[PDB]
C-alpha cells in the first residue's frame, strides 16, 4: 500500500496520464483506489494526436491496469520520504 | 481418477509440455509441486528448437497441457 | 445494484454472452458463482446447440440480459 | 457448478486460454477442474495427443462434442 | 531477497526495459514488489525519439528489466 | 518440495533465465522468491538461443519479474 | 470512485479501443458496470437495453456532459539486436 498512499498525497494536483494505447490525458488528480484506479477531473489534451474521441467531457475514470506513466512534477513530491518507504518494504 | 495423480504417474518417464502460447517441451519429468511448476531433464524446446541439457524449473503459469510421452 | 448480485437473481432467464473470441453464447442461466463463472441450459454457439454449457468468467466481454430485468 | 460426473466417458470440447482447441474424452477430474482426456485432438490446423492432462487454470470453456 | 537488493541501489541511476521497445533511465525514487517504479530526471526512449521528465511514476506490469547503465 | 530444492540447489550457479518475449538472460542467480523473481548478475541478454547475437551485457545486478519467466535452467 | 456516475450517460472506451454509450447503473471493484442502453459508436448499433460488462475489457469511463453531447512484438527482437 506504498504507491497508494503516495497517490492519495497527490489529490487536487495536476497529472499527465499514458495509457497502453499511448493515449495521453493531462487532468486533476481527483481520487485513486487500491488497485490503483484514478479519476481525473478538468481533463485537457497535451498531444492532438494521443487524445482519444471523447466529447465535451471533464471527468474521467482510468483503470489502473490500462497505465503506462504517471507523469509528475518534481515539486509533488519528497524524494528523501519516498526512500524511506521504499526501505521499508516488506514482502 | 485424479489427473494429479497421472501426472505424478510420469515421473521419470518422457513427457510433453504444451504452452498456452505455440511452443512445447519434451524431456523427462523430474518432479512437480502443487503449481504444477515441472522440473525437466534434458529439455527439447520446440516453437525453432533447441536442446536443453540438465535440470530445468518451467514455470507453472503458462502449462496448458501434459501430454505422458510426447 | 452489484453487477454479481444482479446476475445470480437472474438465474432461469436467457441471456447473450460474448466471449473474448468473438464468439456468441446464447441459452438460459442456471448457475453463477463469485469469479462470474457461468453453466447455461438450452444453449446454442455462435462464431451449434448444446444441453449445457460452462464459461470461465474471465474470459466473457459482455452480457446481454433480458429487457425484462427489473 | 459444473457436476463434470455427467460427461466422464463423453467427448467434450475444452476451450483453453491461449486460442487452444481440445476435443477428448473425459476419463477423469478434480474440483480445480484439471481434467484428464483421452484421444485428445487439439487445434491451434490439427494433431491428435494421447492421454492428456488439462490444466483448469487456463481452462476458458466447456461442453459436448 | 530480490526485492531488497534493489531496495540496494535507490536514489543511484537505474534502467529499465518496458514492455513495446521502450527503455527508461532514471535515478530510482521508490518502487514496490508489484514493481511499479518512480523516476526522477527520467529519460525515455521509443522505437528512436527521446522524451524527458523530472518526475515519474512508472506501471509494474509493463516493466521487463531493471539494472543500472 | 522438490522445485523449492531445485533453487537453494542452484543459488551462485550459472543459470539460463528465459522470459516470456523469447528473451533470455544467462547469469549467477543471486536470489529468487515465491514468485519466481530473479536477480542475476554479469548477465548477458540473448535471444532465443545463448549463442544468439549479444543484445546487451549487465555490470550490475539484474532484475527479472517472476510474473514474466518461462523457465530457470542451468549451464 | 464511480458514485459520482451512477445513473448519468456515460462515455467508455474499451481495451480494443471500441467506443460505447450507456447508462452507468452499477459497478464492482473489479470495475465491470452494469449499463443500461447500450450504443456501440464504431458499429453504430444499439447493442442492448440492459448489459453486464467486464471491468477488464474497458480502460476509461467518460461522464458525457449532460449539457452538451458532443459524443456522437516479435520483430522486436530483432530492434536489440541492431542496437
Amino acid at each position: 500500500m506504498l504507491f497508494f498512499s503516495f497517490f492519495k498525497t497527490l489529490v487536487d494536483q495536476e497529472v499527465v496520464v499514458e495509457l497502453k494505447n499511448d493515449i495521453e490525458i493531462k487532468g486533476t488528480l481527483q481520487s485513486v483506489d487500491q488497485f490503483l484506479n484514478l479519476k481525473l477531473d478538468n481533463i485537457s489534451s497535451t498531444d492532438e494526436k494521443k487524445y482519444p474521441h471523447l466529447g465535451s467531457v471533464r471527468n474521467i475514470f482510468i483503470r489502473g491496469s490500462t497505465v503506462r506513466y504517471v507523469y509528475l512534477n518534481k515539486n509533488m513530491v519528497d524524494t528523501n520520504l519516498l526512500q524511506d518507504a521504499t526501505r521499508r518494504e516488506v514482502m | 481418477i485424479l489427473p494429479l495423480e497421472v501426472i505424478d504417474k510420469t515421473i521419470n518417464q518422457k513427457v510433453l509440455i504444451v504452452l498456452q502460447s505455440n511452443r512445447e517441451f519434451e524431456g523427462t519429468l523430474v518432479g512437480f509441486d502443487d503449481f504444477v511448476n515441472v522440473i525437466l531433464e534434458d529439455a527439447v524446446e520446440w516453437l525453432k528448437v533447441m536442446q536443453h541439457h540438465g535440470r530445468m524449473l518451467l514455470s507453472g503459469n503458462n502449462i496448458a497441457i501434459l501430454v505422458p510421452g510426447g | 445494484m452489484l453487477p454479481l448480485y444482479l446476475l445470480t437473481n437472474a438465474k432461469g432467464q436467457q441471456m447473450q454472452i460474448e466471449l473474448k473470441n468473438g464468439e456468441i453464447i446464447q441459452g438460459i442461466l442456471t448457475n453463477v458463482d463469485n469469479w462470474m463463472n457461468l453453466t447455461l441450459s438450452n444453449v446454442t454457439e455462435y462464431s451449434v446447440k448444446l444441453n449445457e454449457i460452462y464459461i470461465r468468467g474471465t474470459f466473457i466481454k459482455f452480457i446481454k440480459l433480458q429487457d425484462n430485468i427489473i | 457448478i459444473l457436476d463434470l460426473a455427467k460427461y466422464k466417458d463423453s467427448k467434450i470440447r475444452v476451450k483453453l486460454m491461449g486460442g487452444k482447441l481440445v476435443i477428448g474424452v473425459l476419463k477423469g477430474y478434480d474440483q480445480l477442474m484439471n481434467l484428464v482426456l483421452d484421444d485428445t485432438v487439439e487445434y491451434m490446423n490439427a494433431r491428435k495427443l494421447g492421454l492428456t492432462v488439462i490444466r483448469g487454470t487456463i481452462l476458458v470453456s466447456l461442453s459436448s462434442a | 531477497t530480490p526485492l531488497d537488493l534493489l531496495k540496494l541501489n535507490l536514489d543511484e541511476r537505474v534502467y529499465i526495459k518496458l514492455r513495446g521497445a521502450r527503455t527508461l533511465v532514471g535515478t530510482l525514487q521508490a518502487f514496490d514488489s508489484h514493481s511499479n517504479i518512480v523516476l526522477s530526471d527520467a529519460v525515455e526512449t521509443i522505437y528512436e525519439s527521446e522524451r524527458r521528465s523530472e518526475m515519474v511514476f512508472i506501471r509494474g506490469d509493463t516493466v521487463t528489466l531493471i539494472s543500472t547503465p | 518440495s522438490v522445485t523449492t530444492e531445485f533453487l537453494s540447489d542452484i543459488i551462485g550457479k550459472t543459470v539460463n533465465v528465459k522470459l516470456a518475449s523469447g528473451l533470455l538472460y544467462s547469469g549467477r542467480l543471486e536470489s529468487i522468491d515465491g514468485f519466481m523473481n530473479v536477480a542475476l548478475s554479469s548477465a548477458t541478454e540473448h535471444y532465443e538461443s545463448n549463442n544468439n547475437k549479444l543484445l546487451n551485457k549487465f555490470n550490475s545486478d539484474v532484475f527479472l519479474r517472476g510474473t514474466q519467466v518461462m523457465y530457470i535452467s542451468e549451464q | 470512485t464511480l458514485k459520482d456516475y451512477l445513473n448519468k450517460r456515460v462515455v467508455i472506451i474499451l481495451v480494443d479501443g471500441e467506443s460505447l454509450i450507456a447508462s452507468l447503473n452499477g459497478f464492482d471493484k473489479n470495475t465491470n458496470l452494469f449499463l443500461t442502453n447500450v450504443f456501440n459508436r464504431i458499429s453504430k448499433e444499439f447493442i442492448s437495453k440492459a448489459q453486464l460488462l467486464r471491468g477488464s475489457e474497458i480502460a476509461l469511463v467518460g461522464l458525457i456532459d449532460a449539457e452538451n453531447d458532443d459524443s456522437l512484438i516479435e520483430n522486436e527482437h530483432v530492434i536489440w539486436e541492431k542496437v
